[PDB]
DNA sequence: TCAGGATGTATATATCTGACACGTGCCTGGAGACTAGGGAGTAATCCCCTTGGCGGTTAAAACGCGGGGGACAGCGCGTACGTGCGTTTAAGCGGTGCTAGAGCTGTCTACGACCAATTGAGCGGCCTCGGCACCGGGATTCTCCA
DNA sequence: TGGAGAATCCCGGTGCCGAGGCCGCTCAATTGGTCGTAGACAGCTCTAGCACCGCTTAAACGCACGTACGCGCTGTCCCCCGCGTTTTAACCGCCAAGGGGATTACTCCCTAGTCTCCAGGCACGTGTCAGATATATACATCCTGA
């Protein structure tokens, strides 16, 4: 079709930002798919700037070919501020109604169905979208936008089946992760975009014909060909250069005395559940109430609790010292308000955006993550790392480990992002001879899954038995890393500047082992099960 | 005709316990009645949990859980503790 | 050979015969395992020794020497396990338990 | 001259001592047989047969009167009534 | 042929007293006649269906017996 | 001044309205987590499927309401429309529970 | 300020509540209620539960499962003369 | 000779066979004479049918069409006999029946 | 597998006596409760009948003994009719 | 408040008396030995469903306050129930007599178990539309302060 | 002393999901024989249930009196209900993992069934002591008066 130039946005509304090749590329995509089909997956890498390539397709196909229509944009609660911010940085010229509050402000909402053009685009979020998807059944929308479209994986949600019946002419999804996590959700990506062409009973053709995991040209370029005018993906590595390059750097660490103990002690011995609970130890003990010797105060104990704590302490203190802004993201929330209580303890300056917050408090929060010279930034992995600009700070620390690796790359990702300035340093804190380590190498297997079709297409367990040493009961605590804590990581001026004891680089490198030492578990079990005329009124 | 009781059997558990204690022949009748009554129980319960599980065998473990399941406290200790002791002296020989 | 009472293996004084017999002829299952009798007759001989026990000792303590179906009762109504077991049972010629309200008494 | 509730009070103690039956046997075992005329007609009874029927009646009558007493003290009376009877039987699940 | 009334007023009094009873009204002794014939009804009803079934013509202690234990009241003492 | 109902006719609706329904009236996750509470003093490390805490529930509140009906025939004895738990107590004593 | 452990305290017998034992007694019939009620009204739910919650467990350990299904509380109801209705 | 159903034989709607290998699968005796499952049939047929018509009268008088369990225990213990019959019995989302005693209401 | 139930015989019972009701699945499963309940108890108390008169058959007779002992009133008089009328039909032919 | 009397009740000794405990003969039911077959233990597989957590809304629970109505204590009265005495009735006990019916025995015979072949009734799976649930609106009702 | 206001009911509209009808298949009910034994029937015995009579005396009955208790009334006060505002956790949508329930195949050992033999237990007879009854006798207890 006809080709569209920069400045046809700037004369049809778009007066912000200047746009850039591969995103004018992406504009000019999305307009000639929105003419020839219903539907595409802009799934452009995080940091990229999919939003600004989304309001240039509106302010396109609102002065091009005058499609005036109303436009639905579903997000998450956390990026409802940053889509409302934009929509009137970038296009002022179309009116943006944010349709959101509890049910009295949605009702005097309700009210305003006056239909006279008086809202272009309705930005409103996933819980809203689901709670009153009645009201939002009765309009004739152009454009559907559903960012961060990976919520979609699932076939059988309640918002897939309540979304596919609407009346949307283009339905347009935004996902920055590698969707093909299997191949059954991104089979329901398809399905959502092209609802005629992709049936949901060919579920069991897409599996079967794709089951390839090698190179196999022959297939991988047939599958290229087939998902060629739905998918565009952009890397930073080719797209967007000369940003400051992220290191990741994972960091291993031993237990404590009570750690051990209840490590072992779960391990023999609710417990319906052993992975969470296993995982509970690693982390901190006294996210257990039994364990506590409930002192209503902060202390000095907390450091020697855990040794992922313990390490947490050096790096912070290093990190303060070195005048670096660190991110900090973690699973369960109870180990978020240990760090709470930590970080008031030791008088760091923090903020905490967790989910289950408010709507408005996590606004005010991210204008005071870049206002104020502000040191920690408490987040969670999936309430916190969904494409906020978090670009202040420059040092990611994972405390979590989370089973699969998309949460924590994009996580990652929320601090690598355009507009940074200084290089990011990645930094994972996962227990050694532990269980953290099994699901750090199954979430890496299950990564490598989708690197392979990218590169080639687009381009015993619960045991990790070397408990001989963690039998000695005792600390193991690390203190000769403090001297090659600045050997890992070499900051200069304001920057962090370009596999031994207690670190490891991530370079593309593998990591395996074969769990030695199960006997340990086998005796200390064995050692677990080692451990006439009755007339019961007279004896 | 010849009709059976518990009557020795009641007795000789009697002369265990109290040496010098008689009994008359109306409580003895109460003893007899109390022993049905007890054994009725506990195979109607035995007999209703063999055919729950789809068996077709009535074994000493659903006697132990009919046992369980009807004597209250402290008596279903005692009385699995004596079951259990008659059973493992009966193998044994 | 020299037969054995199967209540003498057992060392019980109940009879396991007669309880197997009853077993089989009551209709309860297809078939009856060898332990099944064993484990009855024993809890049956101590659930006697147990009615037994208390019932002589209401019995010593009126000053008499054989038991009638008052110490029986006494006996079953004073236990509280027991009275449980044997909540919805009549014993003839028991009577009740000798028992007045508080409120009855002069006061 | 006693006063009003201690030859009651030597009854009930009396009665409570007593193992043997309260109700005479000809007139129980004439109405077990007008009873029993309205179900067959020229019926025999065993001597024990009625023996028994008398057992069960006087324990039932008896556990009733017990909680006819509960029912009447819970109203801050001594004096049992009809409607005390009327509660417990209905409570039980007879009524 | 009024054989209720056989179940004088002193015998419900001396059923009364087992029972704890202190003092009584005037109105409990046809209320109490009324409780019983409506028991032995019950009973001598399920006892003589027993004694029909059997093709008897003669109530045994057994079907009473097994008329009480029909009803939820075992009695003990009477055979069985 | 706003308007006020005397005391006893919201009660009133109130029986009303929940004779004329047939739904649950203890919420679900606490009864839930009780049950468990207690099965968890006869086995340790044991699974619930959800009708059976459905099964639970429905006899449990049949139990409570029955209960109740009989408190309310005792207190009415008493010539008292107010329940007490000396009510309850006779009404469990004439059961035959206690 | 102790933000790590403030809401764990609730005794899960509690979590019967009050306006709860109000509507049970409200289909019961009660028009007006003490306010000694809801202890006793708990510890009787007590009571009930761990008799037929024993013997279904009972039940559910004779079968060597570790699941207990609705059959085995049907089973524990009509053991006490509590015949339910509806769950198989 | 084509097979014929003994439910037809004996006029029922009732599976006479299934009830006749019910019995004889339940351990109630040695041996099951042959027009005791006709019986049982005919009996439970007649049962079902009661309870269904009352309990269609209470859905039809709620101006509904289909039988719900509030339906069937209105039938129940609106019912003299069959509450007798049903008496210890627990209907699964049944409610109970309206009443209110008369010392409650207002003067 | 299979799971046998008396959901199409409670239906067709339904049609003849309201030709337009309906039912909905959680009445249809009370009421499979209920007629597997009310079998089981005509059927023991048919066993005890015929094990008190020591005999090893369940007959008609037992189970018309065992419908008036179980049934009050006047669906005990209706119940045996039904079944004797059937009984009577079933054997002619 | 204590003294004392009349009543009832526990206590000690003597004397029957009949029921319990023991010994005997025998017979039938339990024990020993053997064989045959099927019920149940056991290993392996699979996939359903159970548990634990987060995220976010919102309805219910909790807290506090004000007042009125119900619980409870106290008082008076009058009636109905307990107590005691003299009269009457019928229950209890014994003894005799008669026979109806329960109980046991022996002899068939018809009926129910068992088995093999066959086919239709019932069960699982699959649409599909109408009954019911939610919803907004108008109208009548019932309560409460005049 | 009627009107204001909150609650509930009747009416109309929409939509949605679960009850109902169809369909294919498979396994369980039916049919047809054959056997053996449970039960029906006839007969004989003997016991125990019914009926009656006569006498004794214990218990029921009727009556009178007086007292204490049930019941009605009144007054106080405090506690439970109704209602408004805040806050909390129930509930539902969603994501993970994995344990355990459910099925199948195999085999082996445990129980039923039969025959033989013999000792435990049951019916029967017999003696003697535990307990019931009687009579004196002391002691506790209730009640009234000074
Ligand atoms: N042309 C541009 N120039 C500068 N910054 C841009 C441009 N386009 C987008 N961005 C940045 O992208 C951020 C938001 O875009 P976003 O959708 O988060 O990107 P991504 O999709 O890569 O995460 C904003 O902070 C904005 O500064
Ligand atoms: F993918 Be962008 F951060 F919304």
């Amino acid at each position: 079709a006809a080709r569209v130039q920069e400045q046809d946005l700037r004369q049809w509304g778009l007066t912000g930002i200047h746009l850039r090749s591969y995103q004018l590329e992406g504009v000019n995509w999305l307009a000639q798919r929105f003419h020839c089909q219903n539907g595409c997956i802009l799934g452009d890498e995080m940091g990229l700037g999919k939003t600004c390539q989304t309001i240039a397709l509106f302010i396109y196909l609102a002065g091009r070919l005058n499609d005036e229509g109303p436009f639905l944009i579903l997000c998450p609660l956390s990026v409802l501020s940053n889509w409302k911010e934009e929509m009137q940085r970038f296009a002022p010229g179309l009116s943006c109604v944010t349709y959101a509050g509890d049910k009295e402000e949605r009702a005097c909402l309700q009210q305003d169905l006056k239909q006279e053009s008086r809202f272009h685009v309705l930005l409103t979020t996933y819980e809203i979208c689901l709670k009153d998807a009645s009201f939002l059944k009765s309009f004739p929308w152009s454009v559907l936008v559903v960012d961060e479209a990976h919520r979609l994986k699932n076939q059988s949600s309640l918002l897939h089946k309540t979304l596919s019946e609407f009346s949307v002419v283009f339905s347009l999804l935004l996902t920055g992760t590698p969707i093909q996590n299997s191949l059954q959700e991104l089979y329901s990506l398809l399905s959502f975009v092209e609802p005629d062409l992709f049936s949901k009973e060919e579920v069991g053709d897409f599996i079967q014909r794709y089951q390839d995991i090698e190179k196999e040209s022959e297939s991988a370029s047939e599958l290229h060909k087939l998902l060629q005018p739905f998918l565009l993906r952009r890397v930073k590595a080719e797209v967007a250069t000369e940003l400051p390059k992220k290191t990741e750097v994972v960091i291993y660490h031993g237990m404590s005395a009570l750690q051990k103990k209840y490590y072992k002690a779960i391990l023999m011995k609710k417990l319906q559940n052993i992975l969470s609970q296993l995982r509970k130890c690693v982390d901190h003990p006294y996210l257990f109430d039994g364990v506590e010797p409930e002192p209503f105060e902060v202390g000095d104990h907390l450091t020697e609790a855990s040794g992922k704590l313990h390490l947490l302490d050096k790096l912070l203190a290093f990190l303060y010292s070195g005048g670096h802004r660190v991110l900090l993201f973690s699973q369960m929330t109870q180990m978020l308000d240990i760090l709470q209580d930590y970080m008031d303890y030791r008088g760091y300056s923090y903020e905490r955006v967790d989910g289950s917050v408010r709507g408005e408090e996590r606004h005010l929060a991210i204008k005071n993550f870049g206002q104020q010279p502000i040191f920690v930034f408490l987040l969670s992995t999936r309430a916190g790392g969904v494409g906020m600009n978090l670009t202040a700070a420059d040092t990611v620390i994972f405390v979590d480990s989370d089973f699969n690796p998309q949460n924590d790359l994009q996580a990652a990702a929320r601090a690598h992002r355009i507009g940074q300035n200084k290089s990011v340093k990645v930094i994972r804190l996962i227990g050694r001879d532990t269980v953290e380590e099994i699901v750090y190498r199954k979430a890496a297997s299950k990564l490598q899954l989708t690197n392979m079709i990218i590169e080639g297409g687009h381009f015993e367990i619960l045991k990790f038995g070397l408990d001989k040493l963690l039998a000695s009961e005792g600390s193991t605590m690390d203190e000769i890393d403090l001297e090659s804590i600045l050997g890992e990581t070499k900051d200069g001026q304001w920057v962090s500047d370009a596999e031994g004891k207690n670190h490891m680089y991530l370079f593309e490198g593998k990591d395996y082992s074969k769990e030695p030492s199960k006997e340990d578990r086998k005796s200390f079990e064995q050692l677990v099960n080692l451990q006439g005329r009755s007339l019961r009124n007279k004896g | 005709t010849r009709k059976e009781s518990y009557a020795i059997y009641v007795y000789k558990v009697l002369k265990q316990v109290h040496p010098d204690t008689g009994i008359s022949s109306k409580a003895m009748s109460i003893m007899n009645s109390f022993v049905n009554d007890v054994f009725e129980r506990i195979a109607g319960e035995a007999s209703r949990l063999a055919h729950y599980n789809k068996r077709s065998t009535i074994t000493s473990r659903e006697i132990q859980t009919a046992v369980r399941l009807l004597l209250p406290g402290e008596l279903a200790k005692h009385a699995v503790s004596e079951g259990t002791k008659a059973v493992t002296k009966y193998t044994s020989a | 050979a020299k037969a054995k009472t199967r209540s003498s293996r057992a060392g019980l004084q109940f009879p396991v015969g007669r309880v197997h017999r009853l077993l089989r002829k009551g209709n309860y299952a297809e078939r009856v395992g060898a332990g099944a009798p064993v484990y009855l007759a024993a809890v049956l001989e101590y659930l006697t020794a147990e009615i037994l026990e208390l019932a002589g000792n209401a019995a010593r303590d009126n000053k008499k020497t054989r038991i009638i179906p008052r110490h029986l009762q006494l006996a079953v109504r004073n236990d509280e396990e027991l009275n449980k077991l044997l909540g919805r049972v009549t014993i003839a010629q028991g009577g009740v338990l000798p028992n007045i309200q508080s409120v009855l008494l002069p006061k | 001259r006693y006063r009003p509730g201690t030859v009651a009070l030597r009854e009930i103690r009396r009665y409570q001592k007593s193992t043997e039956l309260l109700i005479r046997k000809l007139p129980f075992q004439r109405l077990v047989r007008e009873i029993a005329q309205d179900f067959k007609t020229d019926l025999r009874f065993q001597s024990s047969a009625v023996m028994a029927l008398q057992e069960a009646s006087e324990a039932y009558l008896v556990g009733l009167f017990e909680d006819t007493n509960l029912c009447a003290i819970h109203a801050k009376r001594v004096t049992i009534m009809p409607k005390d009877i009327q509660l417990a039987r209905r409570i039980r699940g007879e009524r | 042929r009024d054989n209720i009334q056989g179940i004088t007023k002193p015998a419900i009094r001396r059923l009364a007293r087992r029972g704890g009873v202190k003092r009584i009204s005037g109105l409990i002794y046809e209320e109490t006649r009324g409780v019983l014939k409506v028991f032995l009804e019950n009973v001598i009803r399920d006892a003589v269906t027993y004694t029909e079934h059997a093709k008897r013509k003669t109530v045994t202690a057994m079907d009473v017996v097994y008329a009480l234990k029909r009803q939820g009241r075992t009695l003990y003492g009477f055979g069985g």
